[PDB]
RNA sequence: AGUAGAAACAAGGCC
RNA sequence: GGCCUGCU
């Protein structure tokens, strides 16, 4: 039968029609006289509304050729012959700009004289039946409805036929032109009845070819075929199978307790070796201000101008000399950067206005400080394969180092008051509502308590040396840059000040990946001697630059004063997380309130200002060789923000690890001085996964020693 | 006129003729979204390691016409290099707060009435009233609750159809919304949006927001109504109950 | 005095004060280099731990592979791989008996969510292993690669813009003889059968960063595109299943694990009466996906799919099948220096079967040696087990079924167990008459385990008295305390925009205030210490300071421009007005009464450059990757102003032979754009249908141009014009 | 009613510090906005500076910034204010004030209900 | 040298 | 010496 739709219709139709016929997914081999019947549907719709144009007026101009002119306007335009999504298209378009009524199933072609939609329907059965029957699918319509059928008839509603005669004379020869050529063919057998409305499709997901063979070889050990195993399945019920192999299982297979009394839990071994050195990328306990008593804010103001004035400030240079050497290093490299950044801090001064951000030059002493072409040079395998020393990145565990008594002394003074406020905190919107008010007056009161503490100066040093130094490697990639170590804090009297800590000299900042290390130099002024305590300043060098007179009762010291220089490095990752300090606060202030809160869920009252004025409550925060030793709410609050202070500047993996196998035995702890019976299955394991996180970090080693303190006096 | 000339610019050359003709509608989604911009693991970090660099937004090459090249002092605004797999200029952030003292202005009469969310929000806050203080020891209790407060009692799914009828009329489809409360809030913000230019995505994105019903599991102790929810963070705490009647009530 | 704060423990209980021993303010610890070397320790240690299988080679691939299923019974406590089919059938089948028409009806969604589930539902991932570059790249563009090469090697049927069609075509090409691909250095290349099989086998490996809580670095995988379809439809049947399982906790949130935690000890305490004592393990399952073999899932599945349409039990059974005969990709490689001769280098991992060991130490020289024998065209075979929880829901099927095995009525003893579950965790609550009751309960738990692939681990879980325990980092103590530190990281900008990371950080705050009971005066901290951070990190500050920046003229000038200046944004440099009562409210809305009409309307314009929008997943959502937690996004309230621009990005692949990519996106892009001209729904509802793009715009054309016409700007000028333009295309179109 | 006196008024050589003081009662002080203006010799008054309830927002003229601190004590019902590097011309009568709203922004700046019985040179 | 820690950075590639 | 890139 498709031969007569080989030979007969056009291309365009036959093409038309096999789209249409991938549209709802059915294959033409099975059935083609649907292909065939609605072809000729289409057929009769573009004859229909082909040849038929409009002008200004209503009174179709008909022309049996489109001549070239603006006036190419089709009298019907038609719906079929496209997708459903774009018969929809055109249905819901026809009917918003119309205004016309919106039908249920799709029509076939819109005319304007009568503003509305054609369904063109010719089907093999006589008229009288199939108009009624689609006038009945469709309901409540008045789109016109207008069919043929082959014995040559027309009918519509209304009596209506809304074109030329001689149009439909076309149709009905086109029809019987169908007609007697099947005649020809002799399809009639079923031409009449051929489609009743067949839908049924079943999902076909078939395992074949490699993809089977695969299927076979991932059953258990004694299954020949994805076949078998699965009749096995199905087959498969519950026989008692877990108890056979669980009484045949050995019994050494077990999850025996064991007891968790006062005697057994053991204090945590510590590492042994050389003792641990300051990892700090700056000075905390040992730093010295230089001061001008400025009315400028923290941000306010221009860097070197602000330095300058501060170094000024001071009276009794000396030449440079070398007092502790880096062991490692040039010291002289060190000296000669320190006398260059002198001056070249001059050089500034004599000129007309201070730069904002300030560029030095590359000379070998910085060259070496700053590490510069010494990355070894990228080659190919293939190139170098023949050299011995070649070999892997030195991929081990990092050199054992035993704790020392610094690090409990710096955090010791990293929790005392000071005599400045180190915190200007920024507006909020005014409180309105009472629980606002009982919110303020709280931050107020931990304000007044923590801005007079030497962590809030930490964390304002590495809030704005990080800031500094991300800023410039992220601008000055390529040239070595000066950045003078500024913190500016405000005095009992009320009056600002700003002070200089030192200078920090970044270097090539070509920063890729978030780990690759951007080395800088850092100068800080001090007062300490590291003549005694050597082996905190491993990878120090200290020199001797001027003397100072502070005002004593002891006429007065003129004291030495001394310079810590050194070669450091950070990271993206480092440089983003110690700009982001200031959370500590907020740790260890959450921390508080919760406390208060707790406290205050008991008694139904807030309790904050007489924990903080009467000070009658003390909590446990440290110990002295007479005994443990508690201090006031506002010492737990600056304790706390010590201990998050120090967690982000020697933060490391060691930390982390330690501070979660650690946490787990304070668990256990705690359970045993609840009462509630604790067990272990292997807590010897649990001690070797605590004792391998502690390496060389000074803060996780004296968290270790705080731990083993606690559990010395803990279980009792 | 425009859209089928750069329609016919394109198909002149033969790369994206072959595109447009190989490529099926259902594709549509997936060439859209190819690209080789791997998704940021890592946002803040870089957010604030490109603010330090000049030129670390993006804009549209129409700003190359709309603000100047420099500033007074001579400051770059934007600048002519394109983004990496976009028409798209890269442009400092000067651009944007250039174009709020001297850039284009327009009636923002008609964003209250696109984002009523938000203002709703607004309004009710503005006049509550609020209350003492009680400090007692609250049994926060998990519950599923519902957040948005101006949910029509739609699904996502049964309010899409709405949304669509009510910005893209023509895409509907087979569906026509059979429920009246439907037709009613079709009838509403079809006639309230009728010429709102903001954007047709971002009007369809708040209509679902608006209207579609989203529930949530919160630890609550009282309230439990949509607009005590919203300010569940203000009323109720570890020890302090705040007493809050919102401007609704 | 010393100060010890550690000592603080002494008066306030553990978990009363947690939050300080969670170091969540430094820097978390991050990966440099390769990630082989751990790659290689994983695929041994998985292949160690199942020593006592059986070896085969498969006849496809030509891969050794491991079998431990049903091999001898573990004699020691040291991890085991060797799973028993019978027990773990049983298991599920006394799974379906406590909870009746579990399977069916999970099954009958699955098959309804398969059968309707389109292509596009792949783009709607991270990072996936594409094997047309052999190289990881986004969702999207690895499956429009292999699309392509597909429709190149004439497997068409994924036209049907049908998922399982998608999946018909990656089975059919298992069974071509050679397909092509292209490279660019164009280049096509042709693969034979097992290249292929191999290259859609294998997996890519990396190193996990950001990860806190431990001393060592671990590897992570990601899998190719032709098996993310299977492991979709599983995973959905998976999740389908827990969410009939009250035991199970994975596929919620955590306010809903702590309730279920809460309730299900309340449960087992409160029915237990004096005689029974009630204890509670808080345990962890060490090497917990090294020791889930693909088999037994491919069992279960099985199992589960009984009595069900046969092509239903074959899609849903093909992932597992690929999962068993897996493949690794070894890494990025080794690098070498030499300090002798001052140089680096930098080896691919396909060489390893090859190089020498002269250059690698002694630990990675016997982790070569181990893993050479598994090597199979630069990849080694991992079929004992799972690689990174791919099949997270089916291990907590599995782990739900060992929970609920100890009902009491399975026990058939005074003792009985129950609790929670969640891949890698749980807790696990045993009732007993007697401490002795206890032992033998908890032992049959761990033996049961035992026989079903899962190892407790004895170093990292404890036991106690009911009434104090944790569960993935939430420690209940009488019930659940707040910790506040494991969101700590989260209250910084989170680097998405100006207004988005401004609604971001408000919105986080009112969050943590409402679940992890933060107090009021330290969320107004929080809020001051996050304006200053943003302040400083946007040069966008008071306007009344003095501030230099690179931003701060513009700022000023408006500033002296404006007339009520409470109305401007912290963005242009305004004072901020948020507080305890205002954490939900966008700033603009905020501050809309307060702006001038002439900065309101220059703000939010929609003709502003900025704005851009692309489709309706993106609109306000943003990817926030949490702390000690899978990537997760959140709804965040914001106004499209001016501020909500999106930042440059990477723009280092023009130094790379894909250059070409940023061409094929511009162009992609183009033509995108042109369509939702041409379709405005195109970004809301992604179109749908068979025909092609210049089908549609051009028969669009057409119609648009006649209706405006009937009413509208248009012309019979224009309007046969566009006509004769759109016959134009058309004839162009043909040639 | 309103009661508002003045303190530590007195003369002083330029570049010096110097410290003032102010009281109030008959209302409630923790729920009013303060400020202070100045009437210099043959010139009217204009304002110098705000403070809302809170203590928490204050601004300052333009010509006065960072040398002047204002900051008050809800407690003792006190409003104090600290000038230092005090400038040749600011030598004239200071005298308190009283805001009716709670916030500052709002309204234009100046002097509701006061009497400024301190002074300085 | 330095950062850092089971492998890396201490710029890369292209002419 | 000149130019390109900074998660590809």
């Amino acid at each position: 039968m498709e031969d007569f739709v080989r030979q007969c219709f056009n291309p365009m139709i036959v093409e038309l029609a096999e789209k249409a016929m991938k549209e709802y997914g059915e294959d033409l081999k099975i059935e083609t006289n649907k292909f065939a019947a609605i072809c000729t549907h289409l057929e009769v719709c573009f004859m229909y509304s082909d040849f038929h144009f409009i002008n200004e007026r209503g009174e179709s101009i008909i022309v049996e050729s489109g001549d070239p002119n603006a006036l190419l306007k089709h009298r019907f335009e038609i719906i079929e012959g496209r997708d459903r999504t774009m018969a929809w298209t055109v249905v819901n378009s026809i009917c918003n700009t119309t205004g016309a009524e919106k039908p249920k199933f799709l029509p076939d072609l819109y005319d304007y004289k009568e503003n509305r939609f054609i369904e063109i329907g010719v089907t093999r059965r006589e008229v009288h039946i199939y108009y009624l029957e689609k006038a009945n699918k469709i309901k409540s319509e008045k789109t016109h409805i207008h069919i043929f059928s082959f014995t040559g008839e027309e009918m519509a509603t209304k009596a209506d036929y809304t074109l030329d005669e001689e149009s439909r004379a076309r149709i009905k020869t086109r029809l019987f032109t169908i007609r007697q050529e099947m005649a020809s063919r002799g399809l009639w057998d079923s031409f009449r009845q051929s489609e009743r409305g067949e839908e049924t499709i079943e999902e076909r997901f078939e395992i074949t070819g490699t993809m089977r063979r695969l299927a076979d070889q991932s059953l258990p050990p004694n299954f020949s075929s994805l076949e078998n195993f699965r009749a096995y399945v199905d087959g498969f019920e519950p026989n008692g199978y877990i108890e056979g192999k669980l009484s045949q299982m050995s019994k050494e297979v077990n999850a025996r307790i064991e007891p968790f009394l006062k005697t057994t839990p053991r204090p945590l071994r510590l590492p042994d070796g050389p003792p641990c050195s300051q990892r700090s990328k700056f000075l905390l306990m040992d730093a010295l201000k230089l001061s001008i008593e400025d009315p400028s804010h923290e941000g306010e103001g221009i860097p070197l101008y602000d330095a300058i004035k501060c170094m000024r400030t001071f009276f009794g240079w000396k030449e440079p000399n070398v007092v502790k050497p880096h062991e490692k290093g040039i010291n002289p490299n060190y000296l000669l950067a320190w006398k260059q950044v002198l001056a070249e801090l001059q050089d500034i001064e004599n000129e007309e206005k201070i730069p904002k951000t300030k560029n030095m030059k590359k000379t070998s002493q910085l060259k070496w400080a700053l590490g510069e072409n010494m990355a070894p040079e990228k080659v190919d395998f293939d190139d170098c394969k023949d050299v011995s020393d070649l070999k892997q990145y030195d991929s081990d565990e990092p050199e054992l180092r035993s704790l020392a008594s610094w690090i409990q002394s710096e955090f010791n003074k990293a929790c005392e008051l000071t005599d400045s406020s180190w915190i200007e905190l920024d507006e909020i919107g005014e409180d309105v509502a009472p629980i606002e008010h009982i919110a303020s007056m709280r931050r107020n009161y931990f304000t007044a308590e923590v801005s007079h503490c030497r962590a809030t100066e930490y964390i304002m040093k590495g809030v704005y040396i990080n800031t500094a130094l991300l800023n410039a490697s992220c601008a000055a990639m390529d040239d070595f840059q000066l950045i003078p170590m500024i913190s500016k804090c405000r005095t009992k009297e009320g009056r600002r000040k700003t002070n200089l800590y030192g200078f920090i000299i970044k270097g090539r900042s070509h920063l890729r990946n978030d780990t690759d290390v951007v080395n800088f130099v850092s100068m800080e002024f001090s007062l300490t001697d590291p003549r005694l305590e050597p082996h905190k300043w491993e990878k120090y060098c200290v020199l001797e630059i001027g003397d100072m007179l502070l005002r004593s009762a002891i006429g007065q010291v003129s004291r030495p004063m001394f310079l810590y220089v050194r070669t450091n490095g950070t990271s993206k990752i480092k440089m983003k997380w110690g700009m982001e300090m200031r959370r500590c606060l907020l740790q260890s202030l959450q921390q508080i309130e919760s406390m208060i809160e707790a406290e205050s869920s008991v008694k139904e009252k807030d309790m904050t200002k007489e924990f903080f004025e009467n000070k009658s409550e003390t909590w446990p925060i440290g110990e002295s060789p007479k005994g443990v030793e508690e201090g006031s709410i506002g010492k737990v609050c600056r304790t706390l923000l010590a201990k998050s202070v120090f967690n982000s500047l020697y933060a490391s993996p060691q930390l982390e690890g330690f501070s979660a196998e650690s946490r787990k035995l304070l668990l256990i702890v705690q359970a045993l001085r609840d009462n509630l019976e604790p067990g272990t299955f292997d807590l010897g394991g649990l001690y070797e996964a605590i004792e391998e996180c502690l390496i060389n970090d000074p803060w996780v080693l004296l968290n270790a020693s705080w731990f083993n303190s606690f559990l010395t006096h803990a279980l009792r | 006129m425009e859209r089928i000339k750069e329609l016919r610019d394109l198909m002149s050359q033969s790369r994206t003729r072959e595109i447009l003709t190989k490529t099926t509608v259902d594709h549509m989604a997936i060439i859209k979204k190819y690209t080789s911009g791997r998704q940021e693991k890592n946002p803040a970090l870089r957010m604030k390691w490109m603010m330090a660099m000049k030129y670390p937004i993006t804009a549209d090459k129409r700003i190359m016409e709309m603000i100047p090249e420099r500033n007074e002092q001579g400051q770059t605004l934007w600048s002519k290099t394109n983004d990496a797999g976009s028409d798209r200029v890269m442009v400092s952030p000067l651009a944007v707060t250039w174009w709020n003292r001297n850039g284009p202005t327009t009636s923002a009469v008609h964003y209250p009435k696109i984002y009523k969310t938000y203002f709703e929000k607004v309004e009710r806050l503005k006049h509550g009233t609020f209350g003492p203080v009680h400090f007692r020891n609250q049994v926060k209790i998990r519950r599923r609750v519902d957040i948005n407060p101006g949910h029509a009692d739609l699904s996502a799914k049964e309010a899409q159809d709405v949304i669509m009828e009510v910005v893209f009329p023509n895409e509907v489809g087979a569906r026509i919304l059979t429920s009246e409360s439907q037709l009613t809030i079709t009838k509403e913000k079809k006639e309230e949006l009728q010429d709102c230019k903001i954007s047709p995505l971002m009007v369809a994105y708040m209509l679902e927001r608006e209207l579609v019903r989203k529930t949530r599991f919160l630890p609550v102790a009282g309230g439990t109504s949509s607009v005590y929810i919203e300010v569940l963070h203000l009323t109720q705490g570890t020890c302090w109950e705040q007493m809050y009647t919102p401007g609704g009530e | 005095m010393d100060v010890n704060p550690t000592l603080l423990f002494l008066k306030v209980p553990a978990q009363n004060a947690i939050s300080t021993t969670f170091p969540y303010t430094g820097d978390p610890p991050y990966s440099h280099g390769t990630g082989t070397g751990y790659t290689m320790d994983t695929v041994n240690r998985t292949h160690q731990y199942s020593e006592k299988g059986r070896w085969t080679t498969n006849t496809e691939t030509g891969a050794p592979q491991l079998n431990p299923i049903d091999g001898p019974l573990p004699e020691d406590n040291e991890p085991s791989g060797y799973a028993q089919t019978d027990c773990v059938l049983e298991a599920m089948a006394f799974l379906e008996e406590s909870h009746p028409g579990i399977f069916e009806n999970s099954c009958l969604e699955t098959m309804e969510v398969v059968q309707q589930t389109r292509v596009d539902k792949l783009t709607q991932g991270r990072q996936t292993y594409d094997w047309t570059l052999n190289r990881n790249q986004p969702a999207a563009t690895a499956l429009a690669n292999t699309i392509e090469v597909f429709r190149s090697n004439g497997l068409t049927a994924n036209e049907s813009g049908r998922l399982i069609d998608f999946l018909k075509d990656v089975m059919e090409s298992m069974d071509k003889e050679e397909m092509e691909i292209t490279t660019h250095f164009k280049k096509k290349q042709r693969l034979n059968k097992r290249s292929y099989l191999i290259r859609a086998l294998t997996l890519n490996t990396m190193t996990k960063d950001a990860e806190r809580g431990k001393l060592k670095r671990r590897a992570i995988a990601t899998p190719g595109m032709q098996i993310r379809g299977f492991v979709y439809f599983v995973e959905t049947l998976a999740r389908s299943i827990c969410e009939k399982l009250e035991q199970s906790g994975l596929p919620v949130g955590g306010n809903e694990k702590k309730a279920k935690l809460a309730n299900v000890v309340r449960k087992m305490m409160t029915n237990s009466q004096d005689t029974e004592l009630s204890f509670t393990i808080t345990g962890d399952n060490t090497k917990w996906n090294e020791n889930q073999n693909p088999r037994m899932f491919l069992a279960m599945i099985t199992y589960i799919t009984r009595n069900q349409p046969e092509w239903f039990r074959n899609v849903l059974s093909i992932a597992p099948i690929m999962f068993s005969n897996k493949m690794a990709r070894l890494g990025k490689g080794y690098m070498f220096e030499s300090k002798s001769m001052k140089l680096r280098t930098q080896i691919p991992a396909e060489m390893l079967a090859s190089i020498d060991l002269k250059y690698f130490n002694d630990s990675t020289r016997k982790k070569i040696e181990k893993i050479r024998p598994l090597l199979i065209d630069g990849t080694a075979s991992l079929s004992p087990g799972m690689m990174m929880g791919m099949f997270n829901m089916l291990s907590t099927v599995l782990g739900v079924s060992i929970l609920n095995l100890g009902q009491k009525r399975y026990t058939k003893t005074t003792y009985w167990w129950d609790g929670l579950q969640s891949s890698d965790d749980f807790a696990l609550i045993v009732n007993a008459p007697n401490h002795e009751g206890i032992q033998a309960g908890v032992d049959r738990f761990y033996r049961t385990c035992k026989l079903l692939g899962i190892n407790m681990s004895k170093k990292k879980s404890y036991i106690n008295r009911t009434g104090t325990f944790e569960f993935t980092s939430f420690f209940y103590r009488y019930g659940f305390v707040a910790n506040f530190s494991m969101e700590l990281p989260s209250f910084g900008v989170s680097g998405i925009n100006e207004s988005a990371d401004m609604s971001i950080g408000v919105t986080v705050i009112k969050n943590n205030m409402i679940n992890n009971d933060l107090g009021p005066a330290t969320a107004q901290m929080a809020l001051q210490l996050f304006i200053k951070d943003y302040r400083y990190t946007y040069r966008c500050h008071r306007g009344d300071t003095q501030i230099q920046t690179r931003r701060s003229f513009e700022i000023k000038k408006l500033w002296e421009q404006t007339r009520s200046k409470a109305g401007l944004l912290v963005s242009d440099g305004g004072p901020n007005l948020y507080n305890i009562r205002n954490l939900h409210i966008p700033e603009v809305c905020l501050k809309w009464e307060l702006m001038d009409e002439d900065y309101q309307g220059r703000l939010c314009n929609p003709l502003n450059p900025f704005v851009s929008h692309k489709e309706i997943e993106s609109v306000n959502n943003a990817v926030m990757m949490p702390a000690h937690g899978p990537a997760k996004n959140m709804e965040y309230d914001a106004v499209a102003t001016t501020h909500s621009w999106i930042p440059k990005r990477n723009r280092s692949i023009l130094n790379t032979s894909q250059r070409g990519i940023l061409e094929d996106e511009q162009m992609y892009q183009k033509c995108c754009n042109l369509f939702e001209k041409f379709f405005p729904s195109s970004s809301y509802r992604r179109p749908v249908g068979i025909s092609s793009m210049v089908e549609a715009m051009v028969s669009r054309a057409r119609i648009d141009a006649r209706i405006d016409f009937e009413s509208g700007r248009i012309k019979k000028e224009e309007f046969a014009e566009i006509m004769k333009i759109c016959s134009t295309i058309e004839e162009l179109r043909r040639q | 009613q309103v009661q508002l006196q003045e303190s530590g008024g007195g003369m002083v050589q330029p570049g010096g510090s110097l410290r003032l003081s102010c009281l109030a009662s008959g209302f409630t002080f923790s729920n009013y906005a303060m400020t202070w203006v100045r009437q210099a010799p043959g010139k009217g008054p204009e304002w110098v500076s705000m403070v809302s309830n809170n203590g928490a927002d204050t601004t300052y003229t333009d010509s006065v910034k960072g040398r002047f601190t204002i900051s008050r004590d809800n407690a003792k019902n006190t409003l104090y204010l600290r000038m230092n590097n005090v400038k040749p011309e600011d030598s004239a009568v200071y005298y308190c004030a009283k805001r009716r709203y709670g916030g500052i922004w709002t309204g234009q700046p100046t002097d509701y209900d006061y009497l400024g019985q301190g002074t300085v040179t």
